[PDB]
């Protein structure tokens, strides 16, 4: 049987890893290669890099990481952050990236996500969907949750999907970093609406939320916090969903 | 020991050498070439990745004039392990590319999994008849193995549909899944199959 996914996401930004609440004080933890070698031996089943590095250098900066973290890691990964076309996208995979993550970008032209799953393959493809609810609608907002597209969340997993996605990164803006769980109504309102995977991110707490994003139909759980500071033990948190219903990657010794 | 990487085929390959080159690490006088095109001399181990459609691979195999020297290496009792896309290469056809024929060093053909959610793609376990650690490795494939029961070495299951993971006819070994990319239980997989070759 295919396994549910726990899946840890890391910030980065020229090259290192950023852990703070907002530009505000965005402060150093860590190197991204060195961590990623130790959520793949705690676990871990994915890992998803976002990175916002300064600009001009974002596009160099990022065929870095790629190739650093493709020479030591053993686990898939996706990467993302201001991918804003075809080339871009291209080079990222070619350098070793598994898979790379596009939104902004997606919703301004729907046919890159085209684009890629033509030559690369829908495998490939991951559409990050930034949503929030405003006046009783589920919205969808790009420029990192600071614009409101106006294009309604149904329409648009709906036009994802058709356009060849081949995953959803489905994050909720209002729990985004929030440690009070998943919004698993949200959830449930994309699952009837796509047969693509969704991965759940924003608001990973402790491990009854992931059980909880689970029953709401997530095929994956994406963090940050909690593995990082270690609030989350990958090894107890497999074993409690497996006790309760949940097919998980469980290793074994 | 030497131990060489077909590096022609579509999709990344270098992942697949990593891994082995990582994984040939705690042996003995153990190397790793990149076998872009007919060696003089054969290899211990010889390894068939790749990852796309079933023509390319095989029009990559006829191209490069590899098809002449992968035959050579079963015919020795030369370890042969495809991986992936490389696996479906050892057989006869594929619904992928109707015509093309392809390596056939293994009776059977390649069909389309006949799932709604075509891409099978996640960590799914894998059963071994025996050697290999049964565990989590991570799939990646739209198309699947249709062989007799004594070649198959891997069974995994995916939306009630079972078919075989891995697969075997001697000294010829398949693998559906990308052992590069599954973590700690990949790695023993890698060795193990190093350690497999360490007699003939």
């Amino acid at each position: 049987m295919l396994a549910k996914r726990i899946i840890a996401c890391l910030n980065v930004k020229d090259g290192r890893v950023v852990k703070g609440t907002n530009f505000e004080n965005l402060r150093d933890s860590g190197d991204p290669v060195e961590l990623g070698k130790f959520y793949s031996e705690i676990g871990i089943d994915e890992l998803v890099f976002l990175d916002i590095t300064a600009s001009v250098e974002k596009r160099k900066t990022m065929l870095e990481l790629v190739e650093k973290v493709a020479e030591q890691i053993d686990i898939p990964f996706t990467v993302g952050g201001g991918i804003h076309d075809f080339e871009t996208a291209s080079e990222l995979i070619l350098r070793g990236a598994d898979k790379v993550s596009i939104n902004t970008a997606a919703v301004e032209n729907p046919s890159l996500i085209t684009q890629i799953a033509q030559t690369f393959g829908s495998q490939a493809v991951v559409v990050a969907i930034d949503a929030k609810r405003v006046d009783g609608e589920f919205m969808v907002f790009t420029y990192s949750g600071k614009k409101n597209t106006g294009i309604l969340l149904r329409d648009w997993v709906v036009e994802v999907e058709k356009r060849g996605a081949g995953e959803i990164l489905l994050t909720s803006i209002d729990r985004d970093g929030t440690k009070s769980g998943y919004d698993t109504e949200m959830i449930r309102f994309v699952r009837p609406l796509t047969t693509l995977p969704i991965i759940a991110s924003g608001g990973a707490g402790k491990m009854e939320h992931f059980l909880e994003a689970f029953l709401a139909g997530a095929d994956a759980a994406l963090a940050a916090s909690v593995f990082h500071f270690r609030e989350i033990d990958v090894r107890e948190l497999k074993e409690y969903l497996k006790k309760h219903g949940v097919n998980v990657r469980l290793e074994g010794l | 020991m030497r131990i060489g990487i077909i590096s022609v085929g579509p999709g990344n390959i270098m992942n697949l050498y990593r891994g082995v080159k990582r994984a040939s690490e705690n042996f003995e006088d153990v190397s790793i070439e990149l076998v872009e095109s007919p060696r003089n001399d054969l290899y211990d181990l010889l390894f068939i990745p790749g990852v796309g459609h079933f023509g390319e691979g095989m029009r990559r195999l006829r191209e490069n004039d590899l098809i002449d020297f992968v035959r050579k290496h079963v015919e020795d009792e030369r370890y042969v392990v495809g991986v992936c896309l490389g696996m479906q290469l050892l057989f006869e056809e594929s619904e992928e590319a109707p015509g093309v024929k392809g390596l056939s060093l293994i009776e059977g053909n390649v069909v389309k999994l006949r799932s709604r959610r075509l891409p099978h793609m996640g960590w799914n376990e894998v059963i071994f008849k025996d050697t290999f650690p049964n565990g989590y490795y991570y799939f990646v494939h739209t198309y699947r193995a249709v062989c007799e029961e004594e070649h198959v070495l891997g069974t995994t299951e995916y939306d009630g549909e079972i078919f075989p993971s891995a697969v075997r006819k001697g000294r010829i070994l398949g693998f559906q899944f990308h052992p590069e990319k599954s973590s700690k239980i990949g790695r023993k997989l890698l060795e193990k199959v190093i350690e497999c070759s360490l007699s003939r």
